[PDB]
RNA sequence: CAUAGCGACGUCGCUUUUUGAUCCUUCGAUGUCGGCUCUUCCUAUCAUUGUGAAGCAGAAUUCACCAAGCGUUGGAUUGUU
RNA sequence: CAUGGUAAUCCUGCUCAGUACGAGAGGAACCGCAGGUUCAGACAUUUGGUGUAUGUGCUUGGCUGAGGAGCCAAUGGGGCGA
RNA sequence: AACUGCGAAUGGCUCAUUAAAUCAGUUAUGGUUCCUUUGGUCGCUCGCCACUUGGAUAACUGUGGUAAUUCUAGA
RNA sequence: CGAUCGCACGCCCCCCGUGGCGGCGACGACCCAUUCGAACGUCUGCCCUAUCAACUUUCGAUGGUAGUCGCCGUGCCUACCAUGGUGACCACGGGUGACGGGGAAUCAGGGUUCGAUUCCGGAGAGGGAGCCUGAGAAACGGCUACCACAUCCAAGGAAGGCAGCA
RNA sequence: CGUCGCUACUACCGAUUGGAUGGUUUAGUGAGGCCCUCGGAUCGGCCCCGCCGGGGUGCCCUGGCGGAGCGCUG
C-alpha cells in the first residue's frame, strides 16, 4: 500500500512503498481529515504528526468524505461535491466512491504532515519549492509586503524573471486588478 | 411527477380520455406548504420564468388589519381556531388562506391607548402605572385636550371585541396565502362575520 | 482463524458456528443462531432490537478552533527578498512616497506645460 | 464347419415354484386371496470375486466352472398374484 | 478362554490413456489417488427437530377495587429458547 | 489552456400513439408567463475601505490509483 | 437602489500645484411597455361499426362552498355538501392497413378515392417512469431507476441508445 | 333431382377445466427521483487571551508561536 507523502509548508511531495502490516496498522478504522502520530513507520518517522487525506481503493476508486462506511458506494454527485465535474450545467451522475475509513483494501493513503518532527526527511522537508506567481489584487499584495495606503504598489508587485537559451532576456509582471 | 393536466379527467359525456403525450413539465403540481406555527421557517422554490414563490412551513407572525379602526400592526399568531375546509386542519394547526386564527391583542391595545386615551383589556386599572399614568393625564394644553376629548364620542368598540381584549387575544381571519408567498397577513374579524363565526366556533364546542 | 464474519446483530461468527443464507437476487447473509436468523427473515429490523451491535450505535450506548498560515519564498523573489521589502517599516516607505509625489508633480508641471 | 453357439426325428431323466389326478389327515372349525412388515433357507447365478471357452482384435456380448458372501431398487394402472 | 455369534458391500471420477488393440470407427486393464451407494457401530462440537426448564418476552377473554404482581381457559395462543 | 457569459429546448428524422383527441378556421386571456431585441426607468429612498472590501477556485508545478472511461485524489 | 470593461483625450485653477470636472461607448440591471412566442380556453367541423343501447358515479362522475397546488381560470387536487352529467340529433365501447390540415389522383355537373412524404400544427427518440440546470425540456447527440437487447473486463467494475448524415 | 361409394378443396361443431402471441387492468411486492422532518463526517468567524508584546502613555495600536474559549456561532 503506497503513501503519497506531503508537507504542505515546503511542498515536495513524495510517494512511499510499505509493505508492512504492523507499520500500516496505525492508521487503519481511522476517517479522513484526523491527526494521528505517524511514530509507526520507524525511528525517522518519529515525532510526526501526520493528517489522512484521502487516498484511492483497490481499484482506483477515490474516497469521499463523510461516506462514513469501507468499500465502495454509488452516490448521486451534484456539482461541487467531490469525485466528480459536470460536463455539462446541472448534470449529475451516479458514481462509486470509496469510504472515508481506511482499511487495509487501498492502493494509495494520502497523508499531510501537520507538525514537524525532530529531523528532516530526505528528499520531503528540504529544497524548498517556492510558489510559482505571487498575487495579482492589489490587496493582497497590500497584505503582503505590509503597505498602508498607496506606496509604489506598481513597482512592488512581483516580477517574475523567465530565461531560456533562444530567449532574449525579459521580466514578467502581472496585470495588477482591483 | 404530481400533475394538473385536465387530459387525465373523463369526458364531460363521462367517456375515458386517450393522453396523446406523456407528462409536459409547464403542467405540472408541488406539495402542499401545510403551513404550521412555529418559529419562522421559510423554503424557496423555483417556478415557471425564474420566479420566486416563498414556502412558509412554520410561521409565528403576520400582518392583521383591524379595518375599522385603520390599525394595522404585526402581531403574533397563537393557534387556528376554525377553518371552513377541514377540521384536519384546525386540529393540526396549519395556517392556510382563509382559516381563522386567534393573534395577540398587545399592539392594537397600544395604539387604541396611544390615539383614544380609554383604557381598553383592563379590569381595574393601577397595575401599570408608570406608563398608563403618563398616558392618561399627559398634562397636555388646552387644544390638545380639545382635539382629545373631541376623539372620544367615536371611541366605542363593540362589547364582542370589547371581550375579545379582556382575554387578551383577538381572533382574525387570514387574507394571504402562505405557501404561495410566505407570510400570513390578514384582517381582524368584528361585525356580522365575527358573530357568525363564535356561533360556528360555540356550537362546534360547548 | 479463518475469515471472521459478522452477523444480522452484528457479532463475530467463529468458524463452524452457524448458517449462511444465499438469495435469490445474488445476497449473501451469514447468521450467528436461529435468533438472528428468524430475525432477519421476518424482516425485523436490527436498529430497533435492543441487544443488536446497529441498535447499540444508533443509541450511542456505552461510547477546537485552529487556523495556521505561513510565508513561503516567490519565484523571483525569495524569503530574504520579501522580508527586505515588507521591512521597509521605519520611514523609508515614507521617502518612497515623497519622491514618488515629487517625481509626479513635475511630472504634472510638464503635461501642464504641453496641454494647455 | 454336426457339436463357438444351437439341435430336427427320436429317446432318458430331474423338480414339486404350474395345473391336474386321488380323497389318506382335518366338518363337537387348523380363520380362506393379495398387499405391508420381518427373518431365515435353496440354487436351477442377474450382478459382484476367481476362472475356462468363442464365429473372444479392442469395446460389447455369448457358453461353462468353483460359488449363495453380498445385493437385486423408485413409481403410473390394476384388489390383484 | 471353552463355547456361541460375527460384517462389511458395491460403484463412480482422475491417472494409466485417445495408450494397448484396430484400416477406421472406436477403445480397455494392473498399480496409484480422490470420493460415493447400501449396511453396521456410535456420537451431539456444529446444523436441524423437540421442548411444560411451564425459562423469558408478547397477547385474547375473564378474575383478584386499580397500579404492581399474578392466576384460570383439561399445555389459552404465539416468538425465541438452556 | 482554463474560469465566466451565451447556445446547446432551434434545426434534422420518423408517423408508433392519438377519433372532439390532434388539427383547420374563428374568438379570448378584463384568467397567465416570457430569454433576446427595441423603448421607457436607474442622485425620486434622508439612512477608521469608498481613491475600490473578503475568501476560495480553475488554468499551471509536482505526487499518484485503476485493466479500463471525456474517471479523477492528495499537496 | 451599479465596488465592471474599452476609446481618443481635454477644462478649471482663485483655494493654489493635487485635486475637481468632462465626451463616445460596452456590460449591467428591480419594474413597465414592445417583439418572438408559448399555454389553457370559446363556436363549428372527422372514417367504419348496434353480432357496441345505455354510459359516468366507492377510486371525481356533474355542480356549489372554502381552500391546496399551478405561471394563471377551472375537481387540478382536498374537505364538506347536493345528485347530478351524457345518450336513436348514435352517447359509451370496438376497429382503423388513422398523425390533422394546406393539398394529390380521377374530371360535364355532382362526386369517389389518396394525403407516411420537404409548408403549418402535433407526437416520439428501444418501452415505460422520475428529475437537475435553464426564460424556455418532463430534453434523451442531459441525468437517474426498472424492463428488453447489448459492448469491454485483468471478472473488482465501466460504458450504451443512428424514427440525424452516410 | 337426391341418397350412397371414391378423390380433392373450403369452412363448421367438438372432449382436450386445449395452445400461442398481443392489449387493458385488480391485488401484492416495489427501484429511483422529488418534497418534508431529522441527522451532522467535515469546513470557517467570534469569544483570541498560557505569552512575550505594548502607545495615545500594570492602563496593548498589535506585529506571531501557542494552549484552546472546551462556548457562541454560519
Ligand atoms: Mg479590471
Ligand atoms: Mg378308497
Ligand atoms: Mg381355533
Ligand atoms: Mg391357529
Ligand atoms: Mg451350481
Ligand atoms: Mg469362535
Ligand atoms: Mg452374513
Ligand atoms: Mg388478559
Ligand atoms: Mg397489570
Ligand atoms: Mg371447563
Ligand atoms: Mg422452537
Ligand atoms: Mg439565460
Ligand atoms: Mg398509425
Ligand atoms: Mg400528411
Ligand atoms: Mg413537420
Ligand atoms: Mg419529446
Ligand atoms: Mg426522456
Amino acid at each position: 500500500m503506497k503513501l503519497n507523502i506531503s508537507f504542505p509548508a515546503t511542498g515536495c511531495q513524495k510517494l512511499i512503498e510499505v509493505d508492512d502490516e504492523r507499520k500500516l496498522r496505525t492508521f487503519y478504522e481511522k476517517r479522513m481529515a484526523t491527526e494521528v502520530a505517524a511514530d509507526a513507520l520507524g525511528e525517522e518517522w518519529k515525532g510526526y504528526v501526520v493528517r489522512i487525506s484521502g487516498g484511492n481503493d483497490k481499484q482506483g476508486f477515490p474516497m469521499k468524505q463523510g461516506v462514513l462506511t469501507h468499500g465502495r458506494v454509488r452516490l448521486l454527485l451534484s456539482k461541487g461535491h467531490s469525485c466528480y465535474r459536470p460536463r455539462r450545467t446541472g448534470e449529475r451522475k451516479r458514481k462509486s466512491v470509496r469510504g472515508c475509513i481506511v482499511d487495509a483494501n487501498l492502493s494509495v493513503l494520502n497523508l499531510v504532515i501537520v507538525k514537524k518532527g525532530e529531523k528532516d526527511i530526505p528528499g520531503l522537508t528540504d529544497t524548498t519549492v517556492p510558489r510559482r506567481l505571487g498575487p495579482k489584487r492589489a490587496s493582497r499584495i497590500r497584505k503582503l509586503f505590509n503597505l498602508s495606503k498607496e506606496d509604489d504598489v506598481r513597482q512592488y508587485v512581483v516580477r517574475k524573471p523567465l530565461n531560456k537559451e533562444g530567449k532574449k532576456p525579459r521580466t514578467k509582471a502581472p496585470k495588477i486588478q482591483r | 411527477g404530481i400533475s394538473r393536466d385536465n387530459w387525465h379527467k373523463r369526458r364531460k359525456t363521462g367517456g375515458k380520455r386517450k393522453p396523446y403525450h406523456k407528462k409536459r413539465k409547464y403542467e405540472l403540481g408541488r406539495p402542499a406548504a401545510n403551513t404550521k406555527i412555529g418559529p419562522r421557517r421559510i423554503h424557496t422554490v423555483r417556478v415557471r420564468g425564474g420566479n420566486k414563490k416563498y414556502r412558509a412551513l412554520r410561521l409565528d407572525v403576520g400582518n392583521f388589519s383591524w379595518g375599522s379602526e385603520c390599525c394595522t400592526r404585526k402581531t403574533r399568531i397563537i393557534d387556528v381556531v376554525y377553518n371552513a375546509s377541514n377540521n384536519e386542519l384546525v386540529r393540526t394547526k396549519t395556517l392556510v388562506k382563509n382559516c381563522i386564527v386567534l393573534i395577540d391583542s398587545t399592539p392594537y391595545r397600544q395604539w387604541y391607548e396611544s390615539h383614544y386615551a380609554l383604557p381598553l383589556g383592563r379590569k381595574k386599572g393601577a397595575k401599570l402605572t408608570p406608563e398608563e399614568e403618563e398616558i392618561l393625564n399627559k398634562k397636555r394644553s388646552k387644544k390638545i385636550q380639545k382635539k382629545y376629548d373631541e376623539r372620544k364620542k367615536n371611541a366605542k368598540i363593540s362589547s364582542l371585541l370589547e371581550e375579545q381584549f379582556q382575554q387578551g387575544k383577538l381572533l382574525a381571519c387570514i387574507a394571504s396565502r402562505p405557501g404561495q408567498c410566505g407570510r400570513a397577513d390578514g384582517y381582524v374579524l368584528e361585525g356580522k362575520e365575527l358573530e357568525f363565526y363564535l356561533r360556528k366556533i360555540k356550537a362546534r364546542k360547548g | 482463524m479463518k475469515v471472521e464474519l459478522c452477523s444480522f446483530s452484528g457479532y463475530k461468527i467463529y468458524p463452524g458456528h452457524g448458517r449462511r443464507y444465499a438469495r435469490t437476487d445474488g445476497k449473501v447473509f451469514q447468521f450467528l443462531n436461529a435468533k438472528c436468523e428468524s430475525a432477519f427473515l421476518s424482516k425485523r429490523n436490527p436498529r430497533q432490537i435492543n441487544w443488536t451491535v446497529l441498535y447499540r450505535r444508533k443509541h450511542k450506548k456505552g461510547q477546537t478552533r485552529r487556523a495556521v498560515k505561513f510565508q513561503r519564498a516567490i519565484t523571483g523573489a525569495s524569503l530574504a527578498d520579501i522580508m527586505a521589502k515588507r521591512n521597509q517599516k521605519p520611514e523609508v516607505r515614507k521617502a518612497q512616497r515623497e519622491q514618488a509625489i515629487r517625481a509626479a508633480k513635475e511630472a504634472k508641471k510638464a503635461k501642464q506645460a504641453s496641454k494647455k
